[PDB]
RNA sequence: GCCCGGAUAGCUCAGCUGUAGAGCAUCAGACUUUUAAUCUGAGGGUCCAGGGUUCAAGUCCCUGUUCGGGCGCCA
RNA sequence: CGCGACCUCAGAUCAGACGUGGCGACCCGCUGAAUUUAAGCAUAUUAGUCAGCGGAGGAAAAGAAACUAACCAGGAUUCCCUCAGUAACGGCGAGUGAACAGGGAAGAGCCCAGCGCCGAAUCCCCGCCCCGCGGCGGGGCGCGGGAAAUGUGGCGUACGGAAG
RNA sequence: GGCGCGCCGGGCCCGGGUCUUCCCGGAGUCGGGUUGCUUGGGAAUGCAGCCCAAAGCGGGUGGUAAACUCCAUCUAAGGCU
RNA sequence: CUAACACGUGCGCGAGUCGGGGGCUACGAAAGCCGCCGUGGCGCAAUGAAGGUGAAGGCCGGCGGCGCGCCGCCGGCCGAG
RNA sequence: GGUGUUGACGCGAUGUGAUUUCUGCCCAGUGCUCUGAAUGUCAAAGUGAAGAAAUUCAAUGAAGCGCGGGUAAACGGCGGGA
RNA sequence: UUGACUCUAGUCUGGCACGGUGAAGAGACAUGAGAAGUGUAGAAUAAGUGGGAGGCCGCCGGUGAAAUACCACUACUCUGAUCGUUUUUUCACUGACCCGGUGAGGCGGGGGGGCGAGCCGGGCUCUCGCUUCUGGCGCCAAGCGCCCGGCCGGCCGGGCGCGACCCGCUCCGGGGACAGUGCCAGGUGGGGAGUUUGACUGGGGCGGUACACCUGUCAAACGGUAACGCAGGUGUCCUAAGGCGA
């Protein structure tokens, strides 16, 4: 699509806060209707993408950490995840996906997912919420940052998506920027091209 | 006979709309030329309709 | 060969998330002179095999034999 | 109803012009057979040939790429040597059959419509004056008539071009 | 007759380089289907009838039909010599 | 009689060969000349449908390798049945 | 354009050949004509599906064949053995 | 000539184009409006995805689950109906198109008028609009009204309108988006075209195959050797009737 209709329909969006002028933590998404995609047959796509402007920042981290771990975590305000507190949070599924249902997303540690697929790996694989595994930088400052605003663009069996892209205070040239980025790297990564994409919507949460 | 094909594509049925138009202009890559400004000209009736 | 249709207990069929059901045949009991006919009921499936989506599929989607059907060849 | 514009269309022994027909060796457009060969014959071959028809010129046609190429790239058309009896076509039978490249003959390039900007800046015709007149042309004057805005002329044409 | 030369009357008052801003193209045609002829041109070289009938980083060509993707090459459907 | 092919024979040159087409200078439209006019033909290379490939070898010295006495690779020698 | 300056007591296409007396039997064949509705077959164009597309496949199905009535002053034909 | 081969003008049928305007009937759809979303566990009638922390005066938790609850702005299916896209059948319309008539002569409305209908001189609906005893005649306007000019109320020659209504968009009728033509495709096609209609042979024809092969003979003791010489055979058959071993 050309770039005009984002800038038209997001500085409309913009001094189109005026439906509301919300009472919440502001922030917008896409919303994605596919053309004729078989969801059921094979070559269904889940493609994360590393989108480098962060559009959540309400977001909640909490970690599974090595060692030389502790005083970085502790000092930035990140959870240093211990083994003997992985292991406490196995020994009850039950509060560690009230921990999945609490935080947003993990992050794994480089050797510790051997000690993950015990019982609790396939415990809380099933929420879509595995973590995220580390290099040897050994820095989680901007690797978090730079794991968060992965998106899963994810084929389920229903023809619908929504994208959380979008918060009302952010640069928007950059916003502009930033749906472009959601939206090219969605049709390169269906099968088919902008044919197969209906109807793109970048609508607020109201 | 690209009325015909708007209507083939206002209810998104691109294949027999590009078989359509293949038919009745001739070399596929007119026909996949055709249909996608038909597509452009749709669409910015939606837009128009829309706001 | 081809979209297509099908598999379900020894034999015909029903049946979107679990007691696989309706009968036919067998087993054993009651009746009867005796399972001859009746009747009471039970036993009896790795749902054709495998993979995949799904909260789990005998049911949806694929893959793999095996058959039932018109065309393809042949005069 | 009458008058006046314009538009479509008629009639003139109206003023001025123009085409007809002929020859047709060479040339352009169309039509176009069968003999003949295949040891017969029907596809092919004869053959885009004979016959037919139309049209010109001193030459005609062609001609300045919607080209050849696939290279270190050439560069309108026409003609000759070659490519080559090759690639190819064909009851793949008989038979048919080019072009590119290279060497030579010759050698030449250009103009519109459109996009535009200039007060239609443009063209034809009648009358008079001067000149010249056996290729009716040059200069001047006409409150002379027309054409043309439904588009003439000047710059401009893909090699880009225009204005400041 | 033409090449030489003089005199009058009349036409034109013309160019090149750089920079900035503009502007640019030919349609029942191209192309496709089918049919007939022609071609050495072979899943159709050219021509024509009928039907469909466009585009503008477009369109044609790139000697085996077609899809995708790069390249190369010209600028058709107007005209003179 | 023209064209094509084959073989024989004469002539010139000979791994070459030929200007036939173009050009330069009465008989003579002949004759001569070109050579950085051999473009080109035919020959000097065959084979394969095609991609393609494309016409002697040996000996010496050094460095079963194992139940390349063959030899892989390097320097020399003989060198064309 | 002829029939046609015509209109079924006309135009056109056939057979047989005045009159008298008759004109028998056969629709199996070959024709001709009538009807479209069982199973068939059946073109291009149109429709749907598969595929990247050329292309492939399926469905529908005009007349004509098929199938079925009628007709011999239509072509023709019209037995034997004890 | 035909029941030969391969085709052909003609004719029959289908498709496309010229090729329209409506109204109904049957559908397929698109769209707007409206309710469905009952395996369980769970206060529960959870279809699904994605955001979400206070709208408005249930919720963030926690509970069970695979998956959760305000909002919206989405995408799937289902069930009645409004509305505009196409197909299709039928009935119509006139405008392309075809036919007929003519010296293209009164067409369609409306007005004005005369005979009938009944309701209390009235309007409406409908019809009519002047020619029938005769082998005659029939045009080139009488009459009315209003203007006008030449000569002196009188004379002579004029012009206009009613008579002969007005208004219009096809000259009137008959057909009609089918006839028809243009182009394809299928059928039919001795009406017409081009051609073919083997060979051997005691002439040719009919017969036969002595035309491709095989055995014995002929064949004269190597091989070879003929006629339509002689007596015969073949165009197959076999999963063993092939190959071993006993
Ligand atoms: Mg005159
Ligand atoms: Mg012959
Ligand atoms: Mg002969
Ligand atoms: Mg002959
Ligand atoms: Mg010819
Ligand atoms: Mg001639
Ligand atoms: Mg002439
Ligand atoms: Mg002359
Ligand atoms: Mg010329
Ligand atoms: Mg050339
Ligand atoms: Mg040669
Ligand atoms: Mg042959
Ligand atoms: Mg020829
Ligand atoms: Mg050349
Ligand atoms: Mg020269
Ligand atoms: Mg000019
Ligand atoms: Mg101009
Ligand atoms: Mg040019
Ligand atoms: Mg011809
Ligand atoms: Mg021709
Ligand atoms: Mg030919
Ligand atoms: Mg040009
Ligand atoms: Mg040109
Ligand atoms: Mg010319
Ligand atoms: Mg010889
Ligand atoms: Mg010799
Ligand atoms: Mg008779
Ligand atoms: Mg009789
Ligand atoms: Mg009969
Ligand atoms: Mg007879
Ligand atoms: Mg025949
Ligand atoms: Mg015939
Ligand atoms: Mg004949
Ligand atoms: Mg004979
Ligand atoms: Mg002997």
């Amino acid at each position: 699509v050309s770039r005009d209709t984002l800038y038209e329909a997001v500085r409309e969006v913009l001094h189109g806060n005026q439906r509301k002028r919300r009472k919440f933590l502001e922030t917008v998404e896409l919303q994605i209707s596919l053309k004729n995609y078989d969801p059921q047959k094979d070559k269904r796509f889940s493609g994360t993408v590393r989108l480098k402007s962060t559009p959540r920042p309400k977001f909640s981290v909490c970690v599974l950490g090595d060692q030389q771990h502790c005083d970085e975590a502790k000092a930035v305000d990140i959870p240093h995840m211990d083994i003997e507190a992985l292991k406490k949070l196995n020994k009850n599924k039950k509060l560690v996906k009230k921990l999945a249902k609490k935080y947003d997303a993990f992050l794994a540690s480089e050797s510790l997912i051997k000690q993950i697929p015990r019982i609790l790996g396939p415990g809380l694989n099933k929420a879509g919420k595995f973590p995220s595994l580390l290099t040897h930088n050994e820095n989680m400052v901007a690797k978090v940052d730079e794991v968060k605003s992965t998106i899963k663009f994810q084929m389920k069996k229903v023809l619908c998506l929504a994208v959380a892209v979008g918060h009302v205070k952010m640069t928007d040239d950059e916003l502009v920027y930033n749906i472009h980025l959601a939206v090219n790297f969605l049709v390169s990564l269906l099968k088919k091209n902008w044919q197969n994409v209906r109807a793109l919507y970048i609508k607020s949460t109201m | 006979y690209e009325r015909r094909a708007m209507e083939l594509l206002k209810v998104s049925k691109d294949k027999r709309a590009l078989k359509f138009i293949k038919k009745r202009v001739g070399t596929h890559i007119r026909a996949k030329r055709k249909r996608e400004e038909l597509s452009s000209v749709l669409a910015a009736m939606r837009k128009a309709a829309a706001k």
